[PDB]
């Protein structure tokens, strides 16, 4: 009988929610994502912005190796910070730049001790002594509080930015604002399913949207347009034009950009201009017959049209089928069977070609980052397409079989949704930590030259990247362990700035203290990630072995360790850990580490990528998706009918259930569903009257329906990723898919087999 | 009188030749010196002649295939004729059946010797103008040669296709009557296509399109184009020529008709503003510290771009011309545009040169203009895909041609085995023609012989057309009628005849060694047929049929032709362009300028081309036919200096001084290049154009020296 992920959640639910969490306190235990407090600053950087699998570090190699906790760090600097709760400062320290400890070279934060007399300080990350600088000098007061200590936020707080000098810049000259590539494949598919004209009308509508600082009245952000069927297309669109001109460019195998000025333009000058092409791209190819298309030779362009205008930027394409016009970049149709024990499975998880990785090299050299609306309707080879937006750390929607009259809402949220982010370009970051520690190992939509500095062409709110450290030398239990992540990047309106996240942890050399500090959530989203970068290495049954071996190797530790003397009929877990070997069984049971019998490889390579990004937020609900029942639903006043089990065991045949996990939403019904809701909810009478097929939302009825719109609206809400809604008919209907989404039921094995089978060389190993 | 004789057949069979007596005997034939070969035109004007709407009659023996002429013997009974070139027997066609010795058909009388006639190909095809256009210039010029094609596009045949490839930086071929949305294909200004490459990717099928489309369908559209094109929008960095990729864009534009209409009229009409600076057939560098080709630079060694260039634009050429099609140059710029490299193009097609300061110019716009000049029945002077095919007497062999034409490399009986200029063939195809348009065609020896001149052509109604043209000169016994041969020589046809065997062999492999040829030759020529005794130089005379002669070889040695230190190598080019062109009085002109008198003692008069004739008392109109001078003599100018012609008094000063002046006028409307002018007087800096203009054999020197060192060279 083992605490349910549910009681787990409720319980620190009941116990910290709606209370403020405030980090002044070195290595703290924040709540669990699941929480919604309100959290204010004082010290340590918001959980928000990052969380750790320990909030206590080991002290001493060895330890470390005893316990085989990994430590680790979630980062997802640019978090939206909740409208309760306060923003980020500017600090700004002039000409000379942002003060800096001149041997580690970490910026100034609280950890900096001034001694002295203020005329000094030593480093906290490296113990070294710098000499403040006249124009910051300043008078320490009873012990050193550094008068002031509460006025400056770079002295306060865990997380501000500062102003980033030019030596910041590349070229040492300020940089360039942003721009929006817009690349439609205007080819049959994409013509016939009135892909096209959506994305062409909604466009005019969006384009107004992107979005400007609030001290600048417009929008910096320059805007161009190219269309291509394995030819490229592009538009002139400059802001003298009544008329749009197209340059055709035919040379594919050595791609160019034909033109300079009038290719990107502010949209308000050219919006006419605009609008009449726009108009006009869904007719120009009404009558295309061509079929085979052409992908590399356009993100191509578009990063040679970045390069020319000499900015950052970010590509919009929109794409449909495989790729197979003769180009450099093709990709064969071309799918094996290698994957239970081939050793070579990791060959479908890597790109076909060796320019795709190339390729996503020069991108990030120069700042351009590529998304993908992605709409297949046959083997695409995700590995291959997706693979330059998740290094440029951009982002892949995906549409299977999409149609008009079902996804069409879908897709225009994403494409509302991700234009109207917050974002940030060709931004480097690196993350300091103090004398006895490393950064190793990092795990993100990112790109990575050297051993230190994350590159990332462009960064928004959503996308997280986790950190793995290992032990240089030896760590104090008075100093702790410290972080200071660091952001270089360049705003929408052309500044230069500096994000950085400060965090301070406890350390210890008492095995007690490590587990009594983690954070399930975490390791999770650090195994998780691990395990999936690996794939693209290692053999699947080597892979799981080493997370399986240890996960026991965890609990053996804190068995022989830190348990009281107890029965060997036990197994005794700590109570940050309860529901560990839980999630852990969820991450071996989800398709990527699993097998192929009805699941594409694309399906497995999506996911694959989707999830590196992730937050811990995400993480959670991806691996252990959530289950409402709806049947039961109060009527008025409440914010959602608490959780159940993911196991076909809470299910009732008088029920209606919502299953979510953040890309997915079924609505699921029993046989007996008690048509009284069948009527409210969908307006139909009978469930046999009800279509899997005409998945749309359901207009009317006030009782419930609107509270369940409601409800699924408080689903929706913090998501990135608007989801499928897939209705479920309770027996011999698709429900065979949904069933997956069950994730404490056996489907490899169930959560009471895994259970079963850690204490076996949990067992195995003895004392 | 032999001179009219010349003058009757020249006009009627478009005929000039070397000799019009033949030596019957190869080797007294080497010993005449100057070879037997004709100055011939294809298309001589010709109003009085009636086009005969029926096919010709062509031997039935397969070797030969000569077409029926008045030289041919026939039988009117049994309705017979035999080849005169093959003697093969000949029945006649059925509509043929009413020839009697009164009723007899058109081509066997003797006034028709030369004759054209209309066949029934059966496709009837449109005109092709492809307009391809740099865009490195200034708003100036650009706006200037706009106009000047928005009216070209005006005076084209309703039918007619044109197309508009524009360039720089990179090459647009533009997709015309796309309406509403402007399209157009761009391609790299640096890599070469094949026609097939292009074919592809412009998305065309095999063998109107969406680039070329008929004039009364595009005219709108067109013409609003042209309107609305602006100069090549990348800017140029400081002390740098633009990138200007002249020779890709050609090679687009002769892929894309190769490759949708092939053998088929059509003018491919490049403008260029400026050198070529990104290759292939790049001219020079894209930095203005290296200043272009030079002859001096060429000769040294140190021009690095000439030989890879120009044998770029010379595949080009035999790929234009191998379809048909031909290439016009048009250049305009303060400095040179490689017409040295881009020289054949224009050479081996029939195509145009054209040479100036810029486009916004009188002197460009008018001479473009010209180039639609219409005939009485409204139709272009032009002709197109051309194919001459010249049969022998047996007696008689073909060296080879020199001009605008290409080789067919047609073996035949006629063919010699010793060629000059263009050939081992006996058939050229001369990609466009005009009624100027002259061969200079290269006979050898081996009673009456005879020669045919087959023209088959594409006549600009569309109406495909041949034209035929016998001619006969008697043979001689060279040991008796010595003097019938030397009778009959045509002093300014040989001399036409030598300088371009001369010129074309200052573009091949030789050094100066022609000065060398050309008066070794003289010198022969003097010693065959010279009255003299031996060592009385001052003994020699020459015969009226010969006294000339020398005075032109003296003339042609000296001139821009063969003495090109003196001129940019676009210059040198251009000349030498339009004189292998050229018919023979034209041809004459320019090797021998006419000069004319005009004093108020009589009326104007041709002076020698001496200093004596320049006079203080005497206005000068020189006409090379490149450039028309005019100079006031000493005093004349300081009467004009004065102001005397304007006061009514002075009314006969006004007239002399105007009537050169309108003289001028004339010239500068019939020529088809517009000829520079010069208004200039004693002193002027530019009356150097004019005192200019007026072993090897000899230094350079005086006319009378020259026949010093001639005469004593003779009689020894
Ligand atoms: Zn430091
Ligand atoms: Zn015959």
């Amino acid at each position: 009988a083992m605490g349910s992920p549910i009681q787990v959640i409720e319980n620190d639910r009941a116990s910290r929610g709606g209370q403020v969490y405030a980090t002044n306190t070195r290595g703290q235990i924040p709540p669990l994502v699941t929480t919604d407090c309100m959290i204010q600053d004082q010290g340590n950087a918001s959980p928000r912005f990052i969380r750790c699998t320990t909030y206590c570090f080991p002290c001493t190699s060895d330890m470390a190796k005893q316990a085989q906790i990994p430590l680790a760090a979630v980062i997802k600097p640019f978090a939206t910070i909740p409208s309760n709760e306060s923003p980020l400062y500017l600090v700004n320290h002039g000409e000379s730049g942002p003060v800096r400890c001149n041997r580690c070279k970490a910026y100034m934060c609280p950890f900096m001790q001034f001694i002295e007399g203020g005329r000094r300080y030593q480093c906290g990350f490296c113990n070294c002594v710098n000499d403040v600088p006249p124009f910051y000098f300043q008078h320490l007061d009873h012990i050193g509080r550094r008068l002031d200590h509460y006025e400056k936020p770079e002295l306060s707080l865990g997380s501000y930015e500062y102003v980033a000098t030019l030596d910041y810049c590349r070229k040492s000259k300020p940089p360039n604002p942003p721009a929006f590539i817009f690349m439609i494949d205007v080819s049959y598919s994409n013509i016939k399913n009135g892909l096209v004209k959506l994305i062409c009308e909604e466009l005019k509508t969006m384009l107004e949207k992107i979005p400007k600082e609030e001290q600048e009245e417009t929008s910096a952000i320059r805007v161009g347009f190219i269309t291509y069927n394995k030819v490229l297309h592009f538009f002139n669109v400059k802001s003298n034009l009544a008329q749009p001109q197209m340059m055709v460019v035919t040379d594919v195998g050595e791609v160019f950009v034909p033109l300079l000025d009038g290719f990107l333009v502010n949209y308000q000058e050219s919006q006419s201009v605009i609008h009449n092409l726009l108009d006009q791209i869904p007719d120009m190819f009404a009558d295309s017959n061509e079929n085979e298309t052409v992908f590399a030779p356009v993100i191509q362009a578009g990063m040679e049209a970045l390069k020319a205008a000499d900015c950052p930027g970010k590509l919009f394409i929109f794409h449909s089928s495989l790729p197979t016009a003769e180009a450099p970049g093709k990709l064969k149709n071309r799918d094996d069977k290698k994957l239970v024990n081939t050793d070579k499975e990791k060959i479908l998880f890597q790109p076909q070609t060796n320019v795709y990785d190339s390729l996503a090299k020069d991108c990030v050299a120069h700042g351009c980052s590529v998304t993908l609306f992605l709409f297949p309707s046959q083997y695409v080879d995700v590995a291959s397409l997706g693979l330059v937006p998740q290094l440029t750390g951009g982002t892949l929607y995906k549409y299977n079989n999409f149609q008009m009259h079902l996804d069409r809402q879908q897709f225009l949220n994403d494409l509302r949704n991700d234009i109207e982010k917050k974002i940030g370009f060709d931004a480097i970051m690196r993350v300091r930590t103090s004398t006895g520690f490393r950064a190793t190992d990092f795990f993100g939509g990112i790109l990575m030259n050297n051993t230190t500095d994350v590159e990332m062409a462009a960064i928004d709110c959503d996308k997280a990247v986790t950190v793995e450290f290992k032990h240089d030398d030896k760590l104090s239990e008075d100093s702790g362990a410290l972080i200071q992540c660091a952001v270089l990047y360049t705003t929408i309106s052309g500044q230069r700035r500096l994000r950085i996240h400060n965090l301070g942890l406890n350390c210890s050399s008492q095995l007690a203290d490590l587990y009594k500090s983690c954070e399930t959530d975490a390791l999770i989203n650090f195994f998780a990630k691990s395990a999936f970068k690996a794939v693209l290495h290692q053999p699947l049954k080597v892979i799981r072995e080493i997370l399986v071996n240890q996960t026991a190797h965890m609990l053996a530790c804190y068995r022989k360790n830190c348990a009281s003397p107890s029965a060997a009929s036990q197994l005794i877990l700590p109570d940050s850990m309860k529901v560990l070997p839980v999630y852990m069984n969820c991450l071996l049971k989800n398709c990527v580490l699993l097998s192929r019998p009805e699941i594409s490889t694309d399906e497995r390579a999506y996911q694959r990528q989707l999830v590196m990004t992730m937050g811990v937020a995400d993480s959670q609900l991806f691996f252990y998706p959530q289950l409402l029942p709806i049947h039961t639903l109060d009527v008025k006043s409440t914010m959602l009918p608490a959780a159940v089990r993911c196991s076909e065991s809470r299910l009732s045949e008088e029920g209606i259930f919502l299953l979510a996990n953040g890309l997915h939403m079924f609505l699921w019904l029993g046989v007996s569903s008690p048509p009284e809701l069948i009527q409210g909810i969908f307006n139909v009478p009978s469930f046999a009257h009800i279509n899997t097929d005409m998945t749309l939302l359901p207009e009317v009825g006030n009782p419930y329906s609107q509270q369940l719109r409601m409800i699924m609206g408080i689903i929706q809400q913090k998501r990135p990723y608007s989801m499928k809604l897939t209705i479920v008919k309770q027996r011999e209907q698709p429900e065979m898919v949904f069933r997956q989404f069950l994730v404490e039921d056996k489907g490899g094995s169930s959560y009471v087999d895994f259970l079963c089978c850690v204490h076996k060389e949990i067992c195995q190993l003895l004392n | 009188t032999y001179l009219e004789f010349i003058q009757q057949n020249e006009e009627r069979d478009g005929v000039r030749f070397s000799w019009n007596v033949w030596p019957s005997s190869r080797l007294e034939a080497t010993r005449m010196v100057v070879p037997v070969a004709a100055l011939f035109t294809p298309l001589k004007e010709r109003p009085d002649l009636p086009p005969i709407q029926y096919e010709p009659v062509l031997c039935s023996r397969t070797t030969c295939r000569a077409v029926l002429n008045p030289l041919c013997q026939v039988d009117y009974r049994a309705k017979l004729w035999a080849c005169n070139f093959c003697y093969q027997r000949n029945q006649f066609p059925p509509s043929y059946a009413g020839i009697s010795e009164l009723n007899q058909p058109a081509e066997l009388l003797p006034q028709f010797s030369s004759i054209e006639y209309v066949v029934l190909r059966g496709p009837q095809m449109p005109l092709i103008f492809l307009y391809v256009v740099d865009t490195c210039m200034e708003d100036e010029d650009l706006q200037a040669l706009k106009e000047s094609m928005q009216m070209s596009l005006s005076l084209l045949p309703p039918t007619a296709l044109v197309g508009l490839i524009t360039f720089g930086r990179m090459v647009q071929v533009h997709e015309l009557g796309c309406e509403g949305i402007s399209k157009s294909y761009v391609f790299r200004g640096t890599k070469d296509l094949s026609a097939k490459q292009l074919q592809e990717m412009l998305g065309l099928s095999k063998v109107s399109n969406r680039f070329l489309q008929p004039v009364q369908k595009i005219d709108m559209n067109l013409t609003d184009l042209l309107g609305e094109l602006q100069r090549d929008p990348w800017p140029v960095p400081q002390g740098k020529r633009p990138l200007r990729s002249s020779g890709v864009a050609l090679s687009i534009a002769v892929g894309l008709l190769e490759c949708t209409f092939p053998n088929t009229g059509a003018r491919i009409m490049m403008f260029i503003g400026g050198p070529a600076t990104q290759g292939p057939g790049m001219v020079v560098g894209d930095e203005l510290k290296t200043p272009i080709r030079s002859w001096h630079d060429i000769d040294k060694d140190n021009a690095k771009y000439v030989k890879k260039g120009t044998k770029h634009f010379e595949a080009l050429a035999n790929r234009a011309a191998t379809t048909g099609h031909v290439i016009d140059i048009y250049a305009c710029a303060l400095d040179q545009t490689g017409l040295l490299e881009m020289k054949c193009c224009p050479n081996l097609t029939g195509g145009y040169m054209v040479m100036g300061d810029s486009f916004n110019t009188s002197l460009f716009k008018q001479t473009f203009q010209r180039v639609f000049t219409k005939d009485m029945h409204g139709q272009f002077k032009m002709g197109f895909g051309g194919t001459l095919e010249i049969k022998t007497s047996r007696e008689i062999k073909i060296s080879g041609a020199i001009g605008p034409c290409v080789s067919l490399n047609s073996k035949g009986p006629c063919v010699s085995e010793n060629e000059i200029g263009t050939g081992g063939t006996c058939q050229w195809k001369i990609c466009g023609l005009s009624p100027t348009t002259t061969l200079a065609i290269y006979f050898e020896v081996v009673g009456r012989g005879a020669i045919q001149f087959v023209t088959q052509y594409q006549h600009s109604s569309g109406q495909r057309r041949i034209r035929v043209t016998t001619i006969a000169r008697n043979w001689a016994d060279a040991q008796t009628q010595i003097q019938n041969i030397a009778a009959s020589f045509d002093q300014e046809a040989a001399a036409i005849l030598m300088a371009r065997l001369a010129i074309y062999r200052a573009e091949t492999e030789e050094g100066p060694d022609v000065l060398r040829w050309l008066d070794r030759q003289l010198i022969r020529l003097c010693q065959k047929f010279g009255e003299y005794h031996k060592d009385d130089p001052s003994s020699f005379r020459f015969s009226e049929t010969f006294s000339l002669y020398p005075q032109f070889m003296f003339h042609l040695r000296r001139s821009s032709f063969l003495q090109v230190f003196n001129n940019s190598p676009d210059e040198s080019s251009y000349y030498r362009h339009h004189f292998m062109r050229q018919d023979l009085t034209q041809s004459l002109i320019m090797i021998q300028p006419i000069l004319y008198a005009y004093s108020f003692s009589g009326p104007p008069e041709p002076v020698l081309l001496d200093s004596s004739s320049i006079l203080a008392d005497r206005i000068l109109l020189m006409d090379t036919f490149f450039q028309i001078l005019i100079y006031h003599g000493e005093t004349i100018a300081q009467w004009r200096k004065s102001g005397y012609q304007d006061m009514p008094e002075y009314e006969n000063f006004r007239h002399l001084l105007q009537a050169p002046v309108d003289d001028a006028q004339e010239i500068l409307h019939s020529r088809f290049p517009m000829p520079r002018y010069i208004d200039t007087e004693h002193g002027g800096s530019q009356a150097r154009f004019l005192l200019s203009k007026v072993p090897i054999l000899t230094d350079d020197v005086s006319l009378q020296v020259f026949m010093d060192h001639l005469k004593k060279l003779a009689v020894s």
